[PDB]
This record gives C-alpha cells, structure tokens and sequence, in this order.
C-alpha cells in the first residue's frame, strides 16, 4: 500500500527462503517499473487507451517465417 | 570473407535455437540466461548478419530483444487480431499493479478474465464473439473459452511462461512493455500511432 | 545419451502441453455443436 | 537454480506431441472458419 | 571448437546466399532451372550439407539434380504437412510431364486440362467427401473444387514445381521437379499403369 | 505429515475448481504443488 501512495527447524529456513525471495521481486518491480513512469501517467493513459481503444483499432507487427511444407 | 566474431559466434553450439526460434517472432526476456548472455555478447555482429536478410534486430530499452521485418523483407510478417490485442493491454497493466506485489508475479485467468470485463463495453466484445449475443451464459463461456486460446497464441510468442501442472496460471515477462508504444509518447495518440505506423512498428487495421 | 533442463523450462513445457489440450478439447465441442447447429437450421428450414 | 535430467528417447516425445497438438488445433481452426462461413450464408439466405 | 573451414566461410559470403537460405527453409525444390543457384549449390554442396546437420536435416540431392530439405522426426525448425488434395494434384503433375506431347507443347499447359485429368482420373465420391463433408453432389460443389484446385496449384508454384508463363495465370510450364511425387514409382515398368495402380490402391 | 507445510492441491482434493478457490477466500512458493503453501 505505501508503493501504491506515492510512486521446526526446516520451517524457519523455508520462510527465510521465501522472505528473500519476496525482497528480490520488490526489488525487480522497483527497477523496472518506477524509473519509467515515476510521474504514474503511463498507467493512467494505459487505462484510458483500453478504455477507449475500439474508436480507432490497430495491430502490431512481429516476424512469422513460413513453416516447412513435407509430405506424408 | 567474414568477421572473426561473427564467424566464431555462428560456430557456437548454442546458434542454430535461437535462429530457429527468433525467425518464428519469439521475444527474448531475461529470464532466458544463457541465450540473453550469448545474444549481449554478440549483438552488434548479429544485426551486421541479419541486416543482409533485410529484416532488422531491435533491442528496445526495457532490455529484451525482438526481430520486426521492414517493407522490403525477405522473410514474411504477420499481425493479431483485436481480441490478442486486448489481452496484451490488460496484461501489460497487471504487471503495474501496486496491489499485485502480495502475488509475487504469478496469477491466474480468473482475475484475468473478470478484470477484462470491468473495461470493455460488453456488447462490443460480444459482437466480436457472437452478435446474437447479449450477456447470455453460454456466450460468456465462448469468450471464456476465446480468451484462453488468445492467451496460447500470445504464449507461443514468449509474453507469459507458463507455471506447475495447471494451466490456470501463469507468469509475466517484461516483454510486455511492448503494447504500450502507443501510449510511450505524451502527444496525441492518433499522430503517435501513425508515427508507429512509419516506423514500421505496427500496420493499421 | 541424457539431456539436462533447468526447472523453469520443463515445468513451463508441462504446463503448455495441459493449457494447449484443455483447449483443444474445448475446440472440439465447439465444432460439434456449430455442427448441430447447422444441421438443426437445415432441418428446420425444410 | 536447479536442473532436470532427462534422456533422449524420453525428451524427444514431448517435443512431438506439442507439435502434433498445434497442427491439429490449426486444422480445427480452418475448418470451423469455413463452417462459420456456411452458417453466415445459410442465416442471410434465411433472412 | 574448430570455429570455420575456410570454404564454408567463402560459401556463407556469397551475395545471394540469403534468398537460397530462406527459400530453402521454406522447402522450395531448387532445381537446374537457377543456373545461378544451381551453380552456387554444386560449388558448396557438401560444406551446406554440413552446416545444416546442426538443424537436425539432410540436405539430399535426388538423382535428377535437384536439391531439397528432408529433416527427420527431431527437427529445430518447424514442418508442416500439405493436405491430401495437394498430394493428388502433385501425381496427376508427375504423370503430365512424361506425356510425349509435351516436347511438342514445350511444356506449355492449362489449368483446365489439369482439372478435366483430375476429374476424369480420379473418383467422384472422394473427391466429394474432399470438397465438402457435408456435399450434396451438386454443381457447387464442383465449383468450389476447382477454386481449391487452383488453391493448391498455387501453393504447389510456391514450392516451384512448375512456372507460371509471362503475365497470365492460365498458361505454366513443368520442371524436373516434379519427380519428388513420381520417386514412389521408380520401377521400370509403364508411368501410366504404375500411377494408375497407385491410385486404385488409394495411395 | 512430515513436511510441516501444506500446498493448494491436497486441499482441493480435501464448478469444483472456482467452488472451491471461493471457499478459500497463504504463502506463494513456485516450488511447490499448485504453487501455494498455506
């Protein structure tokens, strides 16, 4: 929530895991997303683009090599 | 005759997966360690290569890598339908999330489908489905269904890995960060998407 | 003689094989039932 | 990380049956495409 | 590793590589008729041999002189099957080329001879199931499988079997190609009764 | 069990599918089962 307002014994081990693991995401998500939109207007024009996206469609692009043709 | 590093890198054992692979459009996240390794080593002789294909290599800032055939090509393109489309945009979003973060990245079609319906106009993706439809079970069920065989379509690209022995989740790459070009510029949506149309980034429909 | 696969992509292989045969099953009914349709307007029709 | 060993005469059947999958499932594709067609046909004849 | 053989560099350096390279992996019978690629082929044929291995594929030159891709059931680059139709077609090609009057026509040939070969050649009723499932024996029916004709005409050109003639779809020319669909047929005995043979049997 | 730690799949075996998620409604772990420990 504080992103969102501004931009036995084997038990303890496995949790210990799991925290590390959830500090690295946090860390990933940090790095990838709020250097690039630190102001937050992508996500509020990404909302607005879907929103109102059928009033002007378009598709993009991506390279498809035709496949081999064989026989039977 | 050749460069040295571009003959040396043709000769790697590790080559010939991905030049099978990136010709079939997949994107290159980070997650693939030793092809992305392989790929930053060897990008600037790579594209040397591939440019006499007359098809370009493009390394988009988020870090991954794509192939984007020009006009005058010599290995075909293709596009996706409206529906591929609107999936790609709402996935983009999920990534941005601020409430996401208690999921760690992983999610489930569910949350998937019933976000979807909060934003389209029902009829106008009805109509797409079916135009006798008008919020019947059985045609909710049908894009129920249309929307998972998107998702398959968008996997064989490379935007999602899927997860465990059910299909019912999966998780997002950054490759993603693709579908908002539109929205990357601040002027006018209309004129960027003809900018992205010169570019040669996306075709009108 | 064997072939080692880091974790990630054996599971997400598995993972795709399951999606891509729940679909095509789906896909099945589907054409049987646009079938059904089209035979039960044909009917109807004469 | 963690890794999966496998042999070959194992490994190879996977990358077989996906492949049998997607080319079945495109078939289906095509041929439910050309029965939507008759069926836009035969309701616009009805019509 | 031993990075490059010399020869297999100067192969790759050639200028028109890139079109043989990407036709090639479409499947494309490159035959006599490209002099040019024919030449480039036989100066470098084994080092492509080679090369392509990597890709789990043979590159095989049949006897006629041809050249064509054949990868076996672990292949790196995806394959895909024509339809049965197609493969018909295919035979009916591989039994016009060897008529004689071809030498008189110089190989000259229109769609409607083919259609009228296969229709008389070849039995109505699987025909009709091939056109249509659901077919009810009518004329649109017929009509319908002369468009997928022309369709799979038109796919077997991108294979390069035959050649269309100056700016009109209705005259095409046969190459040497064809044999890929005549091999099975390789005995010495009639073409005739040996394809008529195979077609009885369904094959 | 042993384990001390239990994953999404033996509690759906203890409409079924979304029946039974509405039921639930957790510790997220790729490695596991169904990719949750409860």
């Amino acid at each position: 929530q504080l992103l969102n307002k501004d931009w036995i014994i084997s038990w303890g081990q496995q949790s210990i895991d799991l925290w590390i693991g959830y500090d690295r995401h946090v860390h990933k998500f940090i790095r990838t997303a709020i250097d690039m939109d630190k102001n937050r207007v992508f996500a509020q024009r990404l909302r607005q683009s879907v929103q109102t996206y059928f009033d002007e469609p378009w598709a993009l692009t991506y390279a498809n090599a035709d496949r081999l043709l064989d026989m039977r | 005759v050749m460069p040295v590093k571009l003959a040396q890198a043709l000769a790697n054992p590790l080559f010939p997966a991905l030049d099978s692979a990136l010709r079939s459009g997949r994107h290159i996240g980070l997650d693939e360690l030793d092809n992305h390794a392989f790929l930053m080593d060897f990008q600037e002789y790579l594209e040397e290569f591939y440019a006499r294909y007359n098809v370009e290599l493009i390394r988009a800032p988020e870090g991954f890598f794509y192939l984007r055939p020009r006009s005058t090509t010599l290995i075909p393109r293709s596009v996706l339908s409206e529906l591929d489309m609107m999936v790609g945009k709402i996935l983009c979003y999920l990534y941005l999330s601020p409430e996401r973060l208690a999921n760690e990245g992983i999610f489930t079609q569910q949350e998937l489908y019933d976000e979807l319906l909060t934003l389209a106009d029902e009829a106008k993706l009805l109509k797409l489905v079916n135009n006798r439809s008008t919020g019947s079970d059985v045609d909710r069920q049908k894009l129920q269904e249309k929307v998972r065989s998107s998702l398959n379509r968008l996997r064989r690209l490379g935007m999602v890995w899927f997860m465990g022995h059910d299909s019912s989740k999966f998780r997002i790459t950054e490759s993603v960060f693709r579908f908002g070009a539109d929205v990357r510029a601040g002027d006018d949506p209309r004129e960027a998407q003809r900018r992205l149309i010169r570019d040669g980034e996306a075709m009108p429909i | 003689d064997l072939v080692t696969i880091p974790r990630d992509v054996w599971n997400d292989i598995q993972g795709y094989i399951d999606s891509l045969e729940r679909e095509n099953d789906s896909l099945k009914n589907q054409l049987m039932e646009a079938d059904e349709y089209v035979a039960e307007l044909e009917e109807k029709l004469n």
